RNA sequence: UAUUUAAAUAAUAUUUUAAAAUUUAUUGAACUGUAAUUUUAGUUUGAUGUUGAAAUAUUUAAUUAAAGAUGUUACAGUUGUUCUAUAUGUACCAAAUAAAUAUAGUAAGAUUAUUUUAGUUGAAUUAAUAAAUAAAUAUUUAUUUUUCUUUGUAAAUAUUAUGAACAAUUUAAAAAUUAAUCUGUUUAACUAAAAUGUUAUAUAUAAUAAUCU
RNA sequence: UUGUUAACAACAAAUAAAAUAAAGUAUGAAUUAAUAUCAAAAUUUUAAUAAAAAUUAAAAAAUUAAAAUAGGGCAAGUCCUACUCUCCUUUACAAAGAGAACAUUAUGAUAUGUAAUUGUAUGUUUGAUUGGGGCAAUACUAUAUU
RNA sequence: UCGUCUACUUAUUACGUUGGGUUCGUUGUAAAGCAGAUUUGUUU
């Protein structure tokens, strides 16, 4: 048999980078007034290119070089048009939530 | 599991909570739960009214009230009825009798609830405690008030 | 298509008592109301009634017998009721000495009647002959009136007055007749029936008779007796009547446990200046110290098995059976207990005396009775039989319905291992006088038994178990008025079914509110619908309740107004309570104008309906 | 310590005070014949207050007997009659599980706080209204309402001793505030006035008080009710609160209309609440979960959706020690005027508030017509 | 409905935000054609070019009411709805959507009559961004400053602009 | 007397239910039984 | 359970339209009642002396 | 068993309309429902017409499905549309037509005719063995007994459901005004006569004034 | 102001110009109808809106348009408690239209039963005084015993 | 009656690291206090 605990675990008032991680996995509702696409996915391209990863993030994008900035990223997006960068954050972030970037 | 029947009726005699609401030893403080009207008014609110017979220049709106005893047959120390008229409509005020004020207000009579009987009053006759108008009474219950001595208590 | 009717303003029914709550049942079974509102109409309460009090028996004129009487029997402050009542008699009064059970009830009627009886005695020498008592006691049963020879007993011992009691015996004729031959008598302690068979065979006359006292007058003067007290009492009337014998005034007291409409009729038609020594506050309600306890049980086989229960929880515990030889004299040999003061206080845990009523006290848990700056202990029980046997376990009594159900549950008992005893009507007389010796000396600590053991039995019964609920609070009280006696602690058991569910519920709501038992029924309709003034008071009250906190809490605009003082502050009579149940308190015409509008508007929605279906 | 009374219903009070002996009966004599009861407890009791002993007697534990069987309940009014008893409780009748009414037992004082110039400076700044009954003063923004659990901090039930203008005792506070709300809180002068003016603080139908806010994003609606059912549990160093749409029986319900003044277009909006019920963190729980739209500066409740930084032109969103933007704006007396309208008290705006509403254009003082005077 | 006996208007607060005309016969907003005091002021909603060098594009209006007549007497804070992006990376970049400042109002499509009878189609709404102190975030201005801009309000912002109409 | 079910339910109640009289108790008209 | 009719009555003297009772001087209905009883039980004792 | 005294042997009647499911016997598939054969529309809901050119037309939005039309056959209420439910079986589905004083413990509404000729205006209330007696209302009828004056007492018949919860007091009176103790109310020959009542007093433990510690 | 698209949709402000729907000549219903040639207004009060009363006051005639009042049906709405109806279950209560088995003539058919202890729909299933007491042959006068 | 309470302590050193253990309080009241609701425009 199970028991179910049903207030003991959630995040709640959770702090700005544990908001930002729960938004890019999915768990919590992108707010367009506190919570943006523009910051969560700003916080996707940052901790891609941490490292060596700009070519490879490219690549799954389907872009045609490796993106030098985040706006850079979003235009090239948009290129691959007549879809708006509010589009392109989207579909970033939908992407890093499928795994098309990576496992991380 | 077994179930029984019985009247809400019978446990009735049971309705007063304390002291004060079974036996009336002091004000009711709008707990009350028997109440004892005319027979055969059926909205249910004692009536302490005045007698109108003349103008206000012959009569004045005191004079109304001059068959019952006690302050009504004295002339009010404040008069509001000249220059702006008051937004409550209390045309005149008497002397305060310790912690009770009694007013007079212009109008049909309000029906307000005297925490000392605890009966709803229609009358133009209120008794204020401590200048706090959520504590009001009834002008009978202002005059038994004064008559035993009990205006700096209750 | 159907529409009912819409506007109702009752869809209930009030009861056809006109006069009172339970106009339809008869006083044996329904108790009267005692509230002033009712008591205005009734013969008897509505007369002079007696409240005041005298505080101590020294203010009170006593002989100096009766003092050593109160010293033998350890009684030394009056009871409400006696504080009240023995004046009233001493004044040769015809009084209703009304109280509730165990308040001294019984002596409050004997000491001022042995008192008048001493004056008429000594200061008008009034002679004694051979076949002209001078008081006349009326009991039930049994039981009761040897029990009430047992009080006389000890009064007349220092009194210096005889009393004699009969109940039915072999070859009852001959040797009631010698002891009207042989001693001369003042106070017959006997039944309504065989003395007015006395009268009838003239054995016994009504000259010089001047006191006339009945106990549990609320059944004597029923049908349940026979109105063989009725009869006996017109007899008396009319010996009062006849102007050639020297005068005697007799005063007749009524000491009752409650108040009926045959106890106020019979009394307030026939005795028209009566007065009534009552505490109305406390009359029809159990003592203080009595704990009820209702178990209701799923099923009807299953309350042997919780009586069995109960009697393991106080202490009565059943011997084992294991062997075919102890299975056999289970049922053959009448085990008895066995012990004595000394073995069950160590078991529990001048001066001699002090601890006598110290360990008296702790075993019957005698509380001291708090009555308004009078406090005392009980005195010991007047009861004929002496106990003498002392064992573990708390004693009690089974009140069982019919005689074939307390037959059967005092062999159940048996066979289980549990030492008890059996006590009805139906018992000769040589095995009832035994059967109750054995329960009332302590050989044995369950008595199963019927209604006959609820009436008047001062008992040391430590709790009180009903195997069925009984069909009243009549018998209710009368049964649970037994374990709890002046103060002491007691405690009672209903085993009760569905069938008595309507009852429980009533008597479960009436104590927790701690209210008198008056109108309870078991009848469900009777018991959940109200008259229609009573209902009327209720919701005159209700509506003034809503009035109260529509002002002091609710700010209402000027067009709301008018709606808002219709339905929370309007007392709306309703049409013909009577027939409320057919056209629900409203107006036929206004029933007929309302139903025409609404038919009128459902039949043009519903053409548009099916034109579209 | 009074940790010995306990919970009594009137069937438990009347038992006890019929099983107790310790009960002192005055006996009416000719020379007492006839007098009142209150009369006769004041010549018999002076030690006793008038307050007290009209307590006992209304109450009850002070009662007569006429020698009927039955105690008898009475007036301060009646007269007493021959030869009867006047029963009155005794000092070991409270020391039993029930608690005697507020003027049998006698308090002691013991310490009095000591006020500085400073802070009895600060205190009469503080006041915004004074009558004969009544003082409403304008608590700001972080000042303890009570002593916390730390008891070096400064709060209102210290600076309390400063508003006894002309009074022998000091005021008391007929409602409590959060630590961060801002506003009109109400100190009665007499004990009359408190007794009489806690009623205006208890659940109610008709509002008689305004808090302004100032809420991040603005409501799907602009004006409208809330209800909510909080339940409170005890955590390990807080309370945990659940919100609940459905009542409990072990929750208590939280009413309020907001209506939204003014707003930014969907970034932040300025409503009024009109509160009928009194819980814990009412308003900013009804703004943060009901609403939508956590209140500026309500770091509990939406922490970093608290500090937008859609605002950061006027406030800095990395600091997060803003003052909360929640302010008791006004509140209506039972006392009235001269001219005959209830006196409603008004608090101005704090400086964070005075600072948004200038940012964003609009008036900052601006009577609330919904409460009435 | 508050209050309970006399229910009012719970638009008090906004009533003294707008500026309203009662639209009889004799009050009338009607085109900026018609003379001196006959544009309608913008409404809450409405966007504006920025011509400044600034991140920022369009602006949304706050204010319930915007005009050039009580341009110098009222402050119109706006939003950023759209910013431009930059692909190659001061103060006047760092303008990020949702932010809030105030606008200096330059110009109107609808017609405005000055007082002297000339009346003015421009060819865009436009305005510029201010902080709170009155002083622009760019430093250039790409269009044309109306009149009413010639107070000493807009200080700052007639010192940075380059053409006035 | 009666053995009936709704004669605790008097005509008002009744027709509130929305139940025939059960004083016309009416049996020339057999019961739905599964043929 | 009473008349609700009223009995009319001619009036010779004008005290007839104030006064409501037809008898004033007869005892009223629980006092004629007791009085009723009270003599019957006196006559019933006069026939049971013997 | 039969010791006690009369009489005008005549029977047939007993408001009215309604208050409801129904009993007996038939009818109905030109409306509508199903099977066989020879951009349309349905559902929800808002929006116009509100005895409307319609006893059901038009329109807004959402949603669900899309071979179109006519006629004729078989299925009839105990139930039919071949499970059940909804819906429906010819303009209000307890279907329609024909008979019923069938009957509703019976809800309510009306009930034809002035000038009159006599008693009570809140009582009574005991289920059930030998106890004098229910009371009110109405119709007929019966008792000339004392006295200082006054005094409606009793039978034979008809009906009776107008509906109160607490508290205080009381072998004497609520006299506690936060208490009522209750049956209203209509009732009038003419002309005259006639005895009845609401006024306010605003300063005496008060008001108006000065010196000084 | 929001979308489609390379002009379309509603909206809020100038909701403004401009189009169609007249008296009057004719014909001519229907809902409705206690009623004085109806009574502006204010105040006080009386058994639920009171147009009912009283006191102050002073309210024109005709035509058009307005929902402010009267008029046009309303013991209602929310919450809690309790009882019942409805609806489900079968193992017991009464009826059950289905079937069996048995007796009788035949081992082949139609039926009658006094034989039916089976089942499924339907009715009912909380008024216990139908109890408890009391009465207990051997009268009367006497005798003995425990 | 709209109070407050994600840190102390047993040690360790250095100019933060590593192992253990874990509420206070103002006022009123002794009922005149304690769940839920406190709504009504024949504008049909
Ligand atoms: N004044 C007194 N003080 C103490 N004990 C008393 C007093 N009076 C009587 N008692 C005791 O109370 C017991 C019960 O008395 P009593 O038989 O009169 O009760 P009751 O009311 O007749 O009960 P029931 O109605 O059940 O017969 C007696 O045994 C007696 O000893
Ligand atoms: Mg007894
Ligand atoms: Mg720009
Ligand atoms: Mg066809
Ligand atoms: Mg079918
Ligand atoms: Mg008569
Ligand atoms: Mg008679
Ligand atoms: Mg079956
Ligand atoms: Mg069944
Ligand atoms: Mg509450
Ligand atoms: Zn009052």
């Amino acid at each position: 048999v199970l028991y179910d605990s049903p207030g003991l675990t959630l995040p709640g008032c959770f702090a700005k980078e544990a908001g930002l991680k729960l938004a890019a996995c999915g768990i919590i509702p992108t707010n367009d007034i506190t919570l943006p696409r523009s910051l969560v996915a700003r916080y996707i391209y940052d901790v891609l290119s941490a490292a060596g990863v700009g070519e490879h993030m490219a690549e799954c994008l389907h872009l045609p070089r490796a993106p030098i900035s985040f706006d850079d990223c979003i235009s090239m997006i948009c290129e691959r048009g007549n879809l708006d960068p509010s589009r392109a954050q989207k579909f970033l972030i939908h992407d890093f939530q499928l795994g098309n970037l990576g496992r991380i | 599991n077994i179930k029984g029947g019985v009247g809400s009726f019978l446990m009735r005699r049971a309705a007063p909570k304390s002291i004060r609401q079974k036996y009336q030893t002091g004000p009711q403080f709008y707990k009350r739960k028997f109440f004892q009207f005319q027979k055969g008014h059926h909205r249910l609110h004692r009536r302490i009214s005045g007698v109108q017979t003349g103008s206000p220049t012959h009569q004045r709106e005191y004079e109304r009230f001059h068959h019952l005893p006690g302050d009504v047959r004295t002339r009010p120390q404040f008069d509001f009825t000249f220059g702006e008229t008051r937004a409550d409509r209390v045309m005149f005020a008497w002397r305060k009798r310790g912690d009770l004020q009694l007013y007079q207000m212009s109008g049909r009579g309000e029906t307000f609830v005297c925490y000392r009987c605890g009966y709803p009053v229609r009358s133009q006759l209120v008794a204020v405690k401590a200048d706090n108008w959520d504590y009001r009474m009834c002008y009978r219950c202002y005059t038994n008030t004064v008559h035993r001595g009990m205006e700096n208590d209750t | 298509i159907i529409v009912p009717q819409q506007l109702k303003a009752y869809g209930g029914t009030f009861s056809r008592s006109v006069g009172e709550r339970s106009n339809h049942l008869v006083s044996d079974v329904v108790l009267q109301s005692l509230s002033p509102s009712s008591t205005h109409n009734s013969p008897l309460l509505s007369k002079n009634i007696k409240t005041k009090t005298v505080t101590s028996f020294e203010d009170m004129p006593l002989y100096p017998e009766l003092r050593s009487a109160l010293r033998q029997l350890r009684i030394t402050t009056p009871s409400p009721i006696q504080q009240s009542a023995v004046e009233v008699i001493m004044q040769r009064k015809d009084t209703v000495v009304a109280a509730p059970h165990g308040e001294g009830k019984t002596l409050a009627y004997l000491l001022p009647l042995y008192q008048n009886m001493i004056k008429d005695r000594d200061v008008y020498k009034i002679p004694l002959r051979e076949r002209r008592p001078r008081m006349i006691l009326l009991a039930p049963t049994r039981e009761l009136i040897a029990q009430l020879h047992h009080v006389c007993s000890v009064l007349g011992e220092a009194t210096g007055l005889h009393a004699i009691s009969f109940t039915s015996r072999k070859r009852a004729n001959h040797r009631l007749s010698r002891l009207l031959k042989q001693q001369l008598v003042d106070v017959m302690i006997m039944d309504p029936k065989i003395v007015l068979r006395l009268i009838r065979a003239r054995r016994v006359f009504l000259d010089d008779l001047r006191y006339v006292a009945v106990d549990e007058a609320d059944g004597m003067l029923s049908s349940q007796h026979d109105h063989d007290a009725v009869h006996l009492l017109m007899k008396v009337q009319k010996r009062v009547m006849f102007k050639h014998l020297w005068p005697v005034q007799t005063q007749t007291v009524f000491a009752t446990a409650f108040i009926t409409r045959k106890l106020e009729f019979v009394v307030g038609k026939k005795y028209p200046d009566a007065v009534t020594c009552i505490r109305r506050q406390r009359m029809h309600r159990p003592p203080g110290t009595l704990r009820h306890r209702f178990l209701p049980v799923e099923r009807e086989r299953e309350k042997m098995d919780t009586l069995q229960h109960l009697l393991k929880k106080h202490g009565n515990r059943p011997r084992e059976i294991l062997t075919d030889i102890e299975e056999e004299q289970a049922y053959s040999k009448p085990h008895y207990l066995s012990g004595s003061l000394e073995e069950l206080v160590e078991l529990r845990g001048d001066n001699a005396d002090e601890m006598k009523e110290r360990v008296r006290h702790a075993l019957e848990g005698v509380r001291p009775v708090h009555w308004e700056h009078l406090t005392t202990v009980a005195a010991p029980f007047t009861c004929h039989v002496p106990r003498t046997v002392f064992a573990d376990g708390k004693r009690c009594i089974i009140f069982t319905r019919g005689i074939d159900c307390a037959t059967a549950v005092y062999h159940r008992l048996r066979g289980c291992g549990y030492t008890c005893s059996l006590l009805h009507a139906a018992l000769p007389a040589a095995v009832r006088r035994r059967m109750f010796a054995d329960f009332a000396s302590g050989r044995t600590n369950i008595l199963c038994s019927t209604d006959v053991a609820a009436r008047g039995l001062d008992l040391h019964v430590d709790f009180v178990v009903n195997f069925d609920m009984p069909t009243n609070a009549l018998t209710y009280l009368s049964r649970a008025g037994r374990t709890a006696r002046q103060g002491r602690l007691g405690q009672v058991y209903s085993l009760y079914t569905k069938r008595q569910g309507v009852i429980v519920s009533a008597v479960r709501a009436f104590l927790q509110k701690q209210l008198p038992l008056e109108g309870i029924s078991n009848w469900k309709r009777h018991m959940m619908e109200p008259r229609y003034a009573e209902w009327r008071t209720h919701k005159l009250n209700a509506i003034a309740r809503s009035y109260v906190s529509l002002i002091t809490q609710k700010t209402i605009p000027a067009h709301l107004e008018r709606t808002y003082l219709r339905h929370n502050a309007t007392w709306r009579p309703l049409f013909h309570p009577q027939t409320t149940g057919v056209h629900g308190g409203v107006p036929p015409r206004q029933q007929q104008r309302v139903m025409d509008a609404i038919t009128w508007k459902a039949v043009c929605f519903r053409r548009g309906l099916l034109a579209r279906r | 310590s009074h940790a010995r009374y306990r919970p009594l219903s009137l069937r438990a009070r009347q038992t006890l005070s019929e099983k107790s002996d310790d009960l002192q009966y005055h006996v009416v004599t000719q020379e007492w014949f006839g007098e009142r009861v209150d009369s006769f407890l004041t010549c018999h009791y002076p030690q006793w207050d008038y307050e007290t002993i009209k307590r006992l007697v209304q109450q009850g534990h002070i009662y007569r007997y006429r020698k009927n069987g039955k105690k008898k309940f009475t007036r301060l009014t009646d007269r007493l009659e021959f030869d009867e008893l006047l029963v009155v409780p005794t000092r070991a009748f409270w020391e039993k599980q029930l608690a005697p009414p507020s003027g049998v037992l006698e308090e002691t004082d013991g310490p009095k706080f000591k006020l500085s110039a400073t802070a009895r400076e600060m205190a009469h700044n503080m006041v915004l209204f004074k009558n004969e009954h009544v003082i409403v003063i304008n608590k700001p923004h972080g000042l303890p309402m009570m002593p916390t659990d730390d008891p070096q901090e400064m709060s209102i039930a210290a600076m309390l001793p400063a508003w006894k203008f002309t009074n022998v005792a000091k005021p008391v506070v007929c409602h409590n505030l959060d630590r961060e709300t801002s506003g009109c809180v109400v100190l009665a002068r007499t004990r009359n006035a408190h007794r009489m003016l806690g009623r205006m603080f208890v659940k109610r139908v008709v509002p008689n008080s305004v808090y302004w806010s100032f809420c991040v994003g603005k409501p799907t609606v602009n004006y409208g009710r809330v209800r909510m059912h909080f339940d409170i549990t005890r955590g390990n160093k807080g309370d945990i609160i659940v919100a609940r749409p459905s009542p409990t029986k072990t929750s208590k319900v939280a009413i309020a209309e907001f209506v939204v003044n003014a707003s930014a277009l969907e970034f932040g909006s300025f409503i009024s609440f009109y509160p009928l019920t009194t819980r814990r963190h009412q308003e900013r729980i009804m703004a943060a979960h009901a609403l939508r739209c956590p209140v500026l500066g309500d770091a509990k409740y939406g922490g970093d959706a608290a500090f937008p930084s859609s605002l950061s032109l006027f406030w800095d969103p990395e600091n997060k020690g803003l003052p909360l933007h929640l302010h008791h704006r006004k509140i209506q007396l039972p006392y009235k005027n001269t001219a005959g309208e209830f006196i409603c008290v008004t608090a101005p705006l704090p400086t964070q508030m005075e600072k948004t509403f200038k940012k964003l254009g609009w008036p900052c003082e601006v009577d609330d017509p919904l409460i009435p005077g | 409905k508050l209050p309970a006996g006399k229910p009012a208007n719970k638009s008090w607060f906004r009533h003294n935000l707008i500026i309203r005309r009662k639209a009889s016969y004799r009050s009338r907003w009607g085109t900026g054609a018609e003379g001196y005091g006959t544009g309608v002021p913008f409404s809450d909603q409405v966007k504006l070019h920025c011509v400044d060098n600034t991140n920022c594009k369009h602006v949304r209006l706050i204010s319930k009411a915007t005009a050039e007549r009580f341009a110098h007497c009222r402050v119109f804070p706006a939003v950023a709805h759209r910013v431009s992006v930059q692909r190659f990376k001061v103060s006047r970049h760092r303008v990020k959507p949702g932010n809030i400042y105030w606008v200096c109002l330059l110009s109107r499509r609808q017609t405005n009559t000055r007082m002297s009878g000339l009346r003015t189609n421009f060819d865009r709404n436009t305005c510029i961004l201010m902080n709170d102190q009155r002083v622009p975030l760019g430093t250039r201005v790409m269009y044309c400053a109306g009149r009413h801009v010639n107070h000493k309000y807009h200080l700052k912002a007639v010192v940075l602009a380059n053409f006035f109409v | 007397p009666h053995i009936h079910k709704y004669r605790e339910l008097n005509r008002w109640q009744r027709q509130a239910q929305g139940i025939s009289k059960w004083d016309q108790s009416h049996s020339h008209r057999p019961l739905p039984y599964v043929e | 359970a009473f008349r609700r009719l009223v009995k009319r009555h001619k009036i010779t003297n004008n005290q007839m339209l104030l006064m409501r009772r037809r008898e004033p001087y007869k005892p009223t209905m629980k006092d004629r009642q007791e009085i009723a009883d009270r003599a019957k039980l006196e006559e019933f004792e006069r026939k049971n002396a013997d």
